[PDB]
């Protein structure tokens, strides 16, 4: 790695959405199905192309 | 920044130009710069190698 | 050439691979971070190292 | 929670548990579960050493 | 990396420093002054190779 840059989710700076969908996204982090979700959208279309 | 839509997500990297105007949430997964390089081709195919 | 080389590679290189081996004995630090995301992980690839 | 601090510059790791009761920042740094095994050195088995 | 966990500073529910506070520490990535602090004590003396 050489940057350093995440992604998000836009929101428009007087909306209290920011805050739920950061309790959100920490409630599938620590859940861990954002790892699967990455491994089926990364992985596994590729895994019948594994070297 | 005019409400019509009040939630954007998408791949949308986290910027300060951005962050001043528009309010994005935690990072909901991380990533950076990296160097794509075809693989060393070596010599391995061929029966006739010996 | 190997003796010439001496190219010198562990036999673990990801999270699987010492998953599946059983000689090295894994670590984490008690009511830790570590430990505590390994357990309810769920995740196939973990589920076996928290076993 | 208390107020008592106003900030809490620190290796905090963003998490749910925490993230209800205080705000976080976005993340300067990254980090994960990582593997640490000695670094191999001049070794090798019996039969397999041929 | 087998988890994404995230640092970042604490502020209390509702602080309006952490607005800025996020603001300041992506300016700081963004200029790559966050690497250099990175790398200010984590390559505490560098590896010794000699093969
Ligand atoms: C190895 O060299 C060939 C011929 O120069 C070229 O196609 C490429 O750089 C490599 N080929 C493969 C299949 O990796
Ligand atoms: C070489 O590696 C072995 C691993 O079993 C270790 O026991 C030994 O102390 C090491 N010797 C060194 C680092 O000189």
């Amino acid at each position: 790695l050489i940057d350093s840059k995440g992604y998000g989710v836009g929101t428009p700076m007087g909306s209290p959405y920011r805050d739920k969908i950061t309790i959100a996204i920490l409630q599938l982090q620590e859940e861990g199905k954002l790892h699967m979700m990455k491994e089926k959208w990364w992985r596994g279309n590729g895994c019948p192309e594994e070297e | 920044i005019d409400h019509k839509a009040d939630l954007a997500v998408a791949p949308l990297a986290i910027t300060y130009v951005r962050e001043k105007v528009i309010d994005f949430s935690k990072p909901f997964m991380t990533l950076g710069i990296s160097i794509l390089y075809r693989k060393p081709n070596g010599t391995n195919p061929g029966v006739f190698s010996f | 050439a190997f003796l010439t080389v001496e190219r010198m590679e562990s036999p673990i290189d990801s999270a699987d691979d010492l998953a599946k081996q059983t000689k090295i004995e894994y670590g984490a630090v008690e009511d830790g971070a570590t430990m505590t995301f390994f357990k309810k992980s769920k995740i196939s690839t973990y589920d076996k190292m928290w076993a």
